[PDB]
């Protein structure tokens, strides 16, 4: 196999008779679906990074042929300067103090991890809808 | 179209 | 009766995460049209969102080029009869239980085993598109599709879960405006929305505006392009291509054909890849 | 460039302490 | 450099006489004159065939990559502000992008004005417009490839 064979472009006016979606490559009726063998842990880490903080690195192979950015909402990534969820962060801010009873001696007073937190007109419309 | 697609080979007779 | 490998799934149903984890059964639920046992898939789109499993089989999605769970067009993100009226052909399918129903689904599956790539009959008329549907193809979709549906016991004010009620609260739904072809309730409002856009007012005279200030020629429109786009309309009385402003001046004899040009070009005549510039001419000896 | 010259070491020898840590080569 | 405009191309469908336009682009005409003189196409098959848009060929492989010129592997596009892609039967140079031309070619089937500022309008068929309409009805896949051989028997740059 040679690079010049597969990298050779296609002659033509690109056939703009079709729509954008039907001219686009596929194997499955919705996009070219193909297997993969990513590391489990870094998949889960950057997944949880996006799921919490709304940014992650982008997965690709041949989008621009160079892709090294972040995605989602961009500016909050550099607000935290690219930290993760498994890191003891630079500050301990907006924490929320629970009250603990971990003796197992008092009864109806022991709340271990089950501790409920220290924090603890529409019905006219609801009756007229029902 | 409503009708089919008509095919004859490049050299010979009408293909059915 | 049916296995699968990966679902159809338009983009608004996947959610905002490029990294989603999704689970599959082997014969899951049934299709909600044809009772066929597909392979139900489930995932989490987003962190404030319900799971939105999988609603119809791969066969009943390949019939009408429809996504897998929200039942919208895979090319646009539109309902079904919007597409079929906007392509003026229905691609019929029966209504009853057997009467030609599972018969035609079975046979159209049997003649879809080869490709697995494109819809069965829509492939020929999904090319001649992008004129009447592209004006309403809402990209950057709203994710209110994925939000979890409204709980009871907030409706009755009883919900002991407090904050951790996963579903929703304080969204009372309204009982005035909420299958597969027709008829669907918000679609009538959406076709009234497309039939009743915001044009320029039609001025009180008798069709004197046969001239029009169409411009933005740049280097895209040429003289023979616009006068052969108007020659199918009909005959000119005077053309000019005034290139100081990159504009073109055409009229019609007895206005009517150029009338549909006024209907074709309210920032709408899209040839040569440009949103053309249109405002109203004189027709006033000015 | 300034503290990233050791913050990248923090992230790397943070991540690699879980990349291969828990004997990936709990079951019963 | 000659300009009798007729081209006695011999194809599998039939002999077609093609009017070259030495008026408007003599460079591409001279390059194809030199190549069809050297017989680049005596036994080449048409590769991308679309109904009502274009018939493309000139690929010796048939795979949408082959082509070689005298001015390097690629040479220059030329234009004219009165020849526009307007009509059927309009022969042109098959192309990837500007400042580049392979040896392949194509004809069109409709007024296709949005491509006039891109490609070299290279010729037009005079005898055999029903021939190119008949060739335009070969069945092709979504990859636009033919069924059986539709191959150029013999080329002649007549003139
Ligand atoms: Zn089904
Ligand atoms: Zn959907
Ligand atoms: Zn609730």
């Amino acid at each position: 196999p040679t690079y010049e064979t597969m990298f050779a472009p296609e002659f033509g006016p690109e056939n703009p008779f079709r729509t954008q979606q039907m001219a686009a490559p596929r194997n499955m009726l919705s996009g070219y679906a193909e297997p993969a063998h990513i590391n489990d842990f870094m998949f889960e880490q950057q997944r949880r990074t996006f799921a919490t903080y709304g940014y992650a690195l982008d997965p690709s192979l041949d989008n621009h042929q160079v892709s090294a950015k972040y995605i989602g909402s961009v500016e909050e990534a550099e607000k935290n300067q690219g930290l993760t969820v498994f890191e003891t962060g630079q500050k301990k801010t907006e924490k929320r103090k629970k009250f603990k009873e971990n003796d197992a001696s008092n009864i109806d007073g022991f709340l271990g991890p089950w501790a409920k937190y220290v924090d603890e007109e529409e019905q006219k419309e609801l009756d007229e809808i029902t | 179209s409503n009708a089919l697609a008509i095919q004859v080979d490049s050299e010979g007779k009408i293909k059915y | 009766w049916e296995d699968a490998d990966f679902p159809i799934l338009c983009q608004t149903c996947l959610g905002e995460n490029p990294y989603i984890r999704m689970t599959k059964e082997k014969y899951g639920k049934e299709c909600k049209i044809c009772a066929r046992p597909f392979t139900v898939f489930r995932w989490c789109p987003g962190v404030r969102m319900r799971f939105k499993k999988t609603e119809v089989c791969q066969t009943c999605s390949k019939l009408k080029n429809v996504c897998q769970t929200c039942l919208l067009d895979l090319e646009y993100g539109l309902p079904i009869q919007v597409r079929d009226a906007g392509l003026s052909f229905k691609d019929d399918m029966p209504k009853s239980d057997v009467n030609k129903e599972y018969y035609t689904q079975n046979m159209e599956r049997e003649i879809s085993n080869s490709d697995g790539t494109r819809p069965v009959g829509m492939l020929g008329k999904a090319t001649s598109t992008s004129d009447m549907l592209l004006k309403l193809a809402r990209t950057t979709p709203y994710y209110k599709r994925n939000r979890p549906h409204i709980c009871s016991f907030w409706v009755k004010g009883e919900c002991k879960r407090g904050e951790e009620c996963p579903y929703r609260h304080e969204k009372p739904t309204d009982p005035d405006d909420p299958r597969y072809y027709g008829i669907n309730d918000p679609v009538a409002d959406k076709l009234l929305k497309r039939a009743s856009t915001m044009p320029r007012l039609d001025p009180p005279e008798d069709k004197t505006i046969t001239t029009l200030y169409v411009g933005g020629l740049g280097d895209t429109i040429t003289e023979t392009d616009l006068r052969n786009h108007f020659y199918q309309f009909g005959e000119i009385r005077t053309i000019t291509v005034v290139q100081r402003q990159q504009c073109a001046f055409i009229q019609f004899a007895t206005r009517q054909a150029a009338e549909v040009a006024a209907e074709k070009s309210f920032n709408k005549l899209i040839v040569n890849g440009r949103r053309l510039n249109v405002k109203w001419g004189r027709s006033q000896a000015a | 460039s300034e503290e990233k010259l050791q913050e990248k070491a923090r992230k790397w020898q943070q991540l690699q302490a879980k990349r291969y840590a828990e004997k990936r080569k709990v079951d019963a | 450099s000659w300009q009798p405009p007729n081209v006695y191309l011999e194809t599998s469908m039939g002999i077609i006489v093609l009017e070259l336009y030495w008026k408007h682009a003599p460079k591409t005409c001279k390059n194809f004159a030199e190549l069809a003189r050297r017989g680049y196409y005596n036994g080449t098959k048409f590769h991308r065939i679309i109904k009502d848009f274009m018939i493309q060929g000139g690929d010796p492989t048939g795979t949408g990559r082959g082509g070689a010129s005298i001015y390097g592997k690629q040479f220059e596009d030329e234009l004219h502000p009165d020849l526009k892609f307007t009509g059927a039967g309009i022969l042109a140079m098959a192309n990837a992008g500007p400042d580049t031309n392979g040896s392949q070619f194509f004809v069109t089937l409709a007024p296709t004005q949005w491509l006039d500022g891109k490609h070299t309008i290279f010729g037009r068929v005079c005898q055999g417009i029903g021939m190119v309409n008949r060739v335009g009805m070969v069945e092709t896949n979504s990859q636009d490839r033919p069924v059986d051989d539709v191959k150029i028997i013999k080329a002649y740059p007549s003139g």
